[PDB]
């Protein structure tokens, strides 16, 4: 589904962003 | 002015405030730029009002009849309380909960209520962001999924737009009572909304500060694009004149003033306490006054800008329906009398009605003609979220680049909703830190409570919160903040610190404005709320497919149990202000 596939892409990039951001904080020492 | 013994020490001394800036680089956060603070505040305010509420009430009051009262209160009660909040946050170097604790020990309720109201409004505003992004996702198709029916009976009586909203998206039930399962495609979108919020409010103001560049600027760039296209639409400058033509009849209803009142505290993000915390991160010698005045100017301006853009599209669609309507009336006659196609026009309808009537009245009477009046099409207001999901989404389908016009419109509504959430998250996260992980606990706890809005009844549940959570509570908190800074902390003390901070004192006029009128105006809106609630029996609109006159407002009364939900949502936060005050006098 167009909405589903766009949703998936958005979710992926958002969660990846979140993961990078939390990891960035872990990196901050 | 009233007894406040030991107010000093509780609050930073003015002598110490110079020595509390260079040392407090660590353990409290700091704005990277001046613009990164101004942009954040602007985003939040404009993002909180123009996202849905403001554009709704404008079209629900017929324009001008709402804007005039709204603007009147925007200056008399808005500007004062926007200056007061920046100033008191920059002086006490504490968030909303700390400021009312420092000012007075038993004044905890104010900060607590501000945290509850900020939580409650942000709970159901992220559902609206979920709905907005549902449409955004479904906005990538040459045939927009709301442009045609799948014809189905409901979708026939309803519109291909009304069906997409009530059936394909909400799957709405007949009542708040009939509450079906968690609509799964709505849960995905809800998860997506609360997730991107966490992504942008992970460390608080530092991470959001880099979000508010695109988020506070896109709504504008796109709102200006929608003016140039807005005013090229046929019906624009018929609807704009309509917007500029207010009706005194609406003015003489206390409701119009109440809704205008409550919108000042929404369009200025006042009594949420997320602005106090924002200023609490400026330099102690930062000119909050200048800042408050600039914000008030940009707010009023953007509200009028939106109202114009909304009525442009309104006018266009209304004219579209007038011309389609009148075409059908032409078709009936031309058919029943086999007139040469195009012989009858708008120029010669009524004379050919009677003419053909005289020619053959028996063969004219059976003809049925609708009352195709353009003016009515403008006074045809939409209830709820319909201005974005029923009026704009339809008008977009009759505009070439419909898909672009769909994606631009739902990106600018997301951005507006997201920047609103940033300030709502600051008014719940900070009061918790004063009493990433905590952020996440709040981002997941709320997301779980957001499941009530993914039900079949989930749209009727949203209506209550929007009518109460964002209503009297804001006005009360707004009244108190004014009262507790002037009559508990002392306006005279407040004037000294103003001079210590901005380097000068407020104009006498502006002093008097927050001194008497603004407090007075809050009380007027308070009375208006009491009157409307008592004068009107609590009810709500339902969408029951397959009932007598299906495409009409069926306005059933809420069950007795809903009133319990109502007496709580509008009650609990406000009662925390007296409740805690009494509790502290007996501890
Ligand atoms: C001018 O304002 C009056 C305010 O009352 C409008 O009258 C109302 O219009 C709405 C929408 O058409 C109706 O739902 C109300 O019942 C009307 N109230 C009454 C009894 O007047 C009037 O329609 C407005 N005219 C225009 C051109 O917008
Ligand atoms: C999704 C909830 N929002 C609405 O219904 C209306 C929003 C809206 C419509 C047109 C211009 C602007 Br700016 C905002």
């Amino acid at each position: 589904s167009i909405w589903l596939i766009v949703f998936g892409v958005v979710m992926g990039v958002i969660v990846v962003g979140i993961v990078i951001l939390i990891f960035t904080g872990i990196r901050d020492r | 002015v009233l007894p406040n013994p030991g107010l000093d020490a509780r609050i930073p001394s003015l002598a110490e405030l110079e020595t509390i800036e260079q040392e407090e680089a660590s353990s409290r956060p700091k704005w990277d730029n001046k613009a990164q603070y101004m942009l954040t505040c602007l985003g939040f305010c404009v993002g909180l009002g123009n996202v849905w509420r403001f554009p709704y009430l404008c079209q629900s009051h017929g324009g001008g009849a709402f804007m005039i009262p709204f603007l009147i209160l925007l200056v008399l009660e808005g500007i004062p309380l926007l200056y007061l909040e920046f100033a008191i946050g920059q002086r006490l170097r504490r968030g909303s909960l700390g400021v009312w604790s420092s000012i007075h020990p038993a004044l905890k309720g104010l900060g607590l209520a501000s945290m509850l109201t900020s939580f409650m409004v942000g709970l159901y505003y992220n559902t609206i962001i979920s709905w907005i992004m549902w449409y955004l996702f479904n906005s990538f198709q040459e045939p927009l999924p709301w442009s045609d029916c799948p014809y189905v009976d409901e979708c026939a009586r309803s519109s291909p737009v009304d069906y997409f909203w009530y059936r394909e998206t909400l799957n709405i039930s007949t009542s708040i009572s009939d509450s079906g399962s968690i609509q799964w495609w709505m849960l995905l979108c809800l998860a997506c909304a609360w997730s991107v919020l966490y992504m942008c409010t992970i460390r608080g103001i530092e991470t959001t500060g880099k979000a508010v560049y695109i988020t506070s600027t896109l709504p504008y760039v796109v709102l200006t694009i929608f003016l140039i296209r807005g005013l090229t639409l046929k019906g624009a400058t018929n609807g704009i004149v309509f917007l500029f033509t207010p009706n005194v009849t609406e003015l003489a209803q206390p409701d119009t003033w109440l809704d205008a009142g409550a919108q000042v505290f929404f369009s200025f993000s006042l009594a949420f306490g997320g602005l106090i915390s924002f200023s609490s991160y400026n330099s102690v010698h930062n000119n909050c006054e200048k800042d408050s005045v600039i914000v008030s100017i940009i707010n009023g301006f953007t509200s009028v800008y939106v109202a114009i853009v909304v009525y442009s599209v309104i006018g266009f669609r209304a004219t579209q329906r007038y011309d389609d309507c009148f075409s059908t009336n032409i078709l009936t006659l031309i058919n029943g009398f086999d007139l040469p196609e195009g012989n009858v026009t708008q120029e010669n309808f009524v004379d050919m009605q009677q003419r053909c009537n005289a020619s053959d009245p028996a063969a004219y009477a059976q003809l049925v003609f609708q009352t195709c009046d353009i003016n009515a099409f403008l006074s045809e207001a939409v209830e709820g979220t319909g201005l974005a999901f029923i009026v704009f989404t339809e008008a977009i389908t009759k505009m070439p680049l419909s898909p672009l016009w769909s994606v631009l419109f739902f990106i600018m509504l997301f951005c507006l909703g997201l920047s609103s959430m940033f300030g709502n998250m600051e008014g719940v996260v900070v009061p918790l830190q004063d009493l990433e992980v905590l952020t996440g606990l709040i981002c997941l706890g709320t997301f779980l409570i957001g499941f009530i809005f993914t039900l079949n009844s989930g749209q009727y549940w949203l209506s209550l919160l929007d009518s109460y959570a964002g209503s009297i509570p804001l006005l009360i908190i707004a009244f108190c903040e004014m009262f507790s800074v002037v009559y508990v902390y002392g306006v005279d003390r407040f004037n000294k610190d103003i001079e210590f901070m901005i380097g000068h004192k407020p104009n006498i006029f502006w002093q008097v404005t927050w001194r008497v009128v603004s407090p007075l105006l809050m009380l007027i809106i308070f009375l208006f709320f009491f009157v409307v609630e008592v004068s009107q029996e609590l009810t709500y609109s339902i969408w029951d497919p397959g009932y007598e006159e299906f495409p009409k407002s069926q306005k059933i009364s809420y069950p007795n149990w809903v009133y319990v939900v109502v007496v709580i949502v509008a009650g609990v936060p406000s009662l925390t202000i007296p409740g805690y005050a009494i509790y502290k006098l007996i501890r």
